[PDB]
RNA sequence: GAAAUUGUUGAAAGGGAAGGGCAUUUGAUCAGA
RNA sequence: GGAAUACUGCCAGCUGGGACUGAGGACUGCGACGUAAGUCAAGGAUGCUGGCAUAAUGGUUAUAUGCCGCCCGUCUUGAAA
RNA sequence: GCCCUGAAAAUGGAUGGCGCUCAAGCGUGUUACCUAUACUCUACCGUCAGGGUUAUGCCCUGACGAGUAGGCAGGCGUGGAGGUCAGUGACGAAGCCUAGACCGUAAGGUCGGGUCGAACGGCCUCUAGUGCAGAUCUUGGUGGUAGUAGCAAAUA
RNA sequence: UUGGCGGAAAGGCCUUGGGUGCUUGCUGGCGAAUUGCAAUGUCAUUUGCGUGGGGAUAAAUCAUUUGUAUACGACUUAGA
């Protein structure tokens, strides 16, 4: 279907939490560096959670690839969707949270018409 | 474990406990409590889960709950239904 | 619009391997398994269960025969990595080995063609077999390792 | 006949470690007979097979396994180095453990 | 330290250590040492064992 | 044996010990 | 090499001892100790027993009820050895003193059963001769162990009933010997013999 | 018609704290192809 | 008087087992083996085969287990205090 | 040279603990072994430099990466404004809940389901009353303490 | 099935007889196959419902009472 890509690898699965947003509800869980001179955290001693860092960073051949070898672009009607005509094996529509079951079923008609992946149908179709 | 150390007290509670769940967890099997496997007929893989479609169909197709269904709701997905064979016979003919 | 739209698009044109330099080339089997060899076999439906080699095939298998008359094993294919190679040996001298290949065992109940030549192969294989004492009933018996047994010390 | 074994009997022992750090991802094996890195070497490379029992039937089985390969020595005793598909859970340390005798060079 | 390895009834006691043995006596059908005197039969076997 | 209940009890005791493996001499 | 090892702990060093069968049960082997009253210990009677009045002395001042709880027998003794080397205070050190039992004397079903020896902590071997060792049945009767005179006892009991089992066993024995030597000089015998049984 | 906080139901843990990081077992749940 | 062996060092000597990795993606270059033809372990792995095709692998989540892990901010030479 | 003494109090106590006596102690020597974010090899991320090429981009090569006060740069997000998507929308806008999914090192973004019932977003730019855990902060609301303290002067 | 021993936590040890099978101590005859070149490849109590074995018929607590007891619980007694 999609293209051949290297296997993805990320390097970190696990999502990069803020200090003590387990600890209070009103820390929350979107990361704050700590700018604390006295913060065990900042001082990267042993046992505390990690931070983010750009050694982290993705291989630039497989970033904003989803599993299925896709780089995910957002669709909102037919003409953005025939903007990926070409573009089959590299890009895959996804319908915006926004758009109507009358509307879905033409976009994905389309689609089907012109040989892309869909990657959220069964949107709002249920029936 | 000091007033009797030739007898075993941790291994006997883990094996009571894993017993235990055993059990409760093939009951909870035996009820239907749990949800089946992904290519069982009955199963829900790929498709959109939403308690109050459930309801809908199985008041349809007619022991205490949370799940209740909305009358309002029930209301709008019979017009979207009405909407959806509408286009399903416009594709008849 | 949703999503504005990227000013570069990769071209989906998928380009061709480079020229590998890996060939294919014949195997060096071990010194200990020579044809006629008695072998041990650690896993299979067989597992423990002593047969003996004939043949090398062409994709690195050996062929191997019970004989099935005497412990049940059939003319199969075994790997050469999951056996172990017993100094014991037969002589093997008129056996038609010549017809077996890789194509004879491609499967796409049991062949009129199979039994025959099991038959014909294993006469020819107990007649030299009745030679040695009780070499039959070795190679009925199955293998297992005893308490005390060490396969690093063990001489097979 | 009574006895069908074609594998060696060990204990997982530990993980790979410091006196206050360690290292899951690789495991320590003590075999049956052996005493040294002499003897161990022979089962370098070998397959390791941890058997257990769950309450659930999968595929089949309620008997569920974690492969994994010798890789190397341990001191002067004859302990190995051992790492699998998946880390052992450390509710293990003084479990026995099957290595069996393939891949065999004899 | 000590153990006690076997006590022995007598074959006939008294209403006051049948009402000392129960809690509420004067609903009881006073059943407490029945089969012990039954054990009391021919030789007494297990008794004298 | 004392020969009329003495011995299933017993016996009992002793499975249910070997079973949840609370015995003080047996393991 | 066995399900369940059985150790005498006679004549052998109680540290050692503890060391060796810690490690056997964190590797996971069932040990059973019997006969901690002939254990020994090294130095002199008097240095042990002022090193367990030392110990004694401690204790929780403001409740003496929650403090070190001094446990006279040898088993205990023993024991308590043998704790202060596992992680006690782990699941694992748990499990792993769960896989021991030690007892004063041998009682069934350990009686009809062998033991066995650690050669790495008896005190013949490892010690120097011309050296004060300590026992532990009198150490443990000083510091109030009110149960030696029992133990004795019903080993001197033990002991007659083994000697029958092996006088009984040794004329088996004899029997058995005898028939396999007039069984010898047969042909299947040397056969035997060359390829080394 | 959010959160703090509370009740019922369901699952789980609990020998003088809980929470957190690495790694896996066990149970539940889940997507892609 | 005649040798051998130990020790030290060298071989662009031979041979075997085990572990991790397989980056890149038409060709181009140094080379080697070959009468050529061409072939090659020479500017980054190819080939053969089986099983499953699903909750099995994997993720998320509630726990357990081994090891680690002191409550944040500010102030000050420096504190868990 | 080793050993004993060679003075030191008062909750019970510490070669870290167990415990060790031809040592598991002292001195010395010979090997093997464990082991760090250190060294070597490889991959990936970023920065820097050097080259090449009709494109603040593409390609090749190599060396590097600690960090408080503090400095520089690139980016994410909120309210309103100009333009544009002849954008989205009662077949359901924004908002809220979500053990469900996905993309980014991250800031954050996107999707599915449920509730709701009327307006709201991407991109090129502009502008500012623009991003909170603290301030014995402000206002409002809510708890444990807790069915607890207590509801005992003045005769009934 | 006979008889004896064993109380440290005996719960096991030995023994008599007759049945019942097997015996690789020795020599023969048939079957194995396709689990496809390996996948641990699964082998060692009953509570629960068919089972019909299928008959026998106890206590404690609350309430009440006592005061050898007592803050309340508890304790101690009595009551067909």
């Amino acid at each position: 279907a999609s293209l051949p890509h290297p296997k993805i690898v990320k390097k970190h699965t696990k999502k990069f939490k803020r200090h003590h947003s387990d600890r209070y509800h009103r820390v929350a869980e979107n990361w704050r560096k700590q700018k604390g001179i006295d913060s065990v955290v900042r001082r990267r001693f042993r046992g505390n959670i990690s931070q983010p860092k750009i050694g982290y960073g993705s291989n630039k051949k497989t970033k904003f690839l989803s599993p299925s070898g896709h780089k995910t672009f957002l669709v909102a009607n037919v003409k953005d969707l025939e903007t990926l005509t070409m573009h089959t094996k590299t890009y895959a529509a996804e319908i915006a949270h926004n758009i109507s079951a009358k509307n879905r079923v033409v976009i994905l008609a389309r689609a089907k018409a012109l040989g892309i992946k869909v990657t959220n149908p069964k949107g709002r179709l249920a029936l | 474990s000091k007033n009797s150390i030739n007898r075993p007290k941790l291994t006997s509670n883990l094996h009571h406990k894993v017993h235990s769940l055993n059990k409760k967890r093939a009951q909870r099997e035996r009820a239907g409590l749990l949800k089946p496997a992904r290519s069982s007929v009955n199963s829900k893989s790929g498709e959109i889960k939403s308690v109050a479609l459930d309801l809908y169909f199985q008041n349809k197709k007619n022991s205490i709950t949370t799940r209740t269904l909305s009358k309002k709701r029930a209301k709008k997905i019979e017009r979207n239904l009405k909407y959806a064979t509408q286009r399903k016979l416009l594709v008849d003919a | 619009s949703a999503q504005k739209a990227p000013k570069w698009y990769p071209s989906e044109d998928v380009a061709a391997l480079k020229k590998t330099r890996k060939a294919a080339r014949p195997q060096k089997l071990r010194a200990s398994l020579v044809p006629g060899t008695v072998l041990i076999l650690l896993a299979g439906r067989f597992r423990g269960k002593r047969v003996v080699y004939l043949k090398h095939l062409e994709d690195n298998t050996l062929l191997i025969s019970g004989p099935f008359k005497v412990n049940g094993v059939p003319l199969r294919r075994v790997n050469a990595r999951y056996v172990i190679a017993t100094s014991t040996k037969v002589s093997v001298e008129g056996v038609n080995v010549e017809k077996f290949n890789v194509e004879y065992f491609a499967k796409e109940e049991i062949k009129a063609e199979r039994v025959e030549d099991q038959k014909v192969v294993d006469k020819a294989l107990i007649a030299e077999i009745k030679k040695t004492p009780l070499l039959k009933q070795y190679l009925s018996a199955s293998f297992s390792l005893k308490n005390g047994d060490k396969p690093h010390m063990l001489k097979f | 006949a009574e006895s069908h074994r074609l594998y060696v009997k060990g204990k997982h022992l530990s993980y790979q470690r410091s006196k206050r750090v360690n290292n899951p991802n690789v495991s320590l094996i003590k075999i049956e007979g052996v005493a040294t890195p002499q003897d161990a070497q022979f089962y370098l490379g070998k397959r390791i097979a941890y058997v257990y029992r769950a309450s659930k039937e999968v595929r089949g089985s309620k008997i569920r396994v974690m492969w994994g390969k010798v890789t190397r020595t341990h001191g002067n005793s004859g302990v190995v180095r051992a790492t699998f598909r998946n880390n052992l859970p450390a509710k293990t340390f003084g479990a026995s453990v099957r290595i069996f005798l393939y891949p065999s060079n004899i | 330290g000590l153990r006690s390895l076997t006590t022995v009834w007598a074959e006939h006691l008294s209403d006051e250590v049948k009402r000392r043995f129960y809690k509420n006596w004067y609903k009881s059908k006073k059943k407490a040492f029945t089969k012990y005197s039954a054990k009391y039969a021919q030789d007494g076997a297990g008794i004298e064992r | 044996w004392r020969d009329g209940r003495h011995h299933t009890y017993k016996k009992a005791k002793l499975m249910k010990q070997s079973k949840k493996k609370t015995s003080f001499t047996r393991f | 090499v066995e399900p369940v090892v059985v150790i005498d702990g006679k004549g052998h060093l109680v540290g050692r001892l503890a060391s060796v069968v810690a490690k056997q049960l964190l590797n996971g082997q069932k040990i059973v100790v019997v006969r901690a009253e002939e254990l020994n210990i090294s130095g002199e009677f008097f240095r042990n027993k002022l090193k367990y009045h030392d110990f004694l002395r401690k204790a929780t001042a403001f409740n003496k009820t929650r403090g070190p709880f001094h446990f006279r027998a040898p088993s205990r003794i023993f024991y308590k050895a043998l704790r202060g080397m596992v992680s006690h205070k782990t699941a694992r050190g748990k499990a792993a003193l769960e896989r021991l039992k030690v007892f004063e004397g041998i009682p069934p079903p350990y009686d009809k059963k062998k033991r066995v020896v650690v050669p790495q902590a008896l005190r013949v071997l490892r010690l120097k001769p011309g050296r004060k060792y300590t026992t532990l049945g009198k150490l443990s009767t000083s510091v109030g162990w009110k149960y030696e005179d029992v133990v004795a006892k019903l080993e001197a009991k033990r002991k007659v009933s083994s000697a029958e089992y092996y006088a009984k066993k040794r004329a088996f024995t004899k029997k058995v010997a005898s028939a396999n030597a007039t069984a010898a000089e047969s042909d299947v015998a040397k056969q035997l013999a060359a390829l080394g049984y």
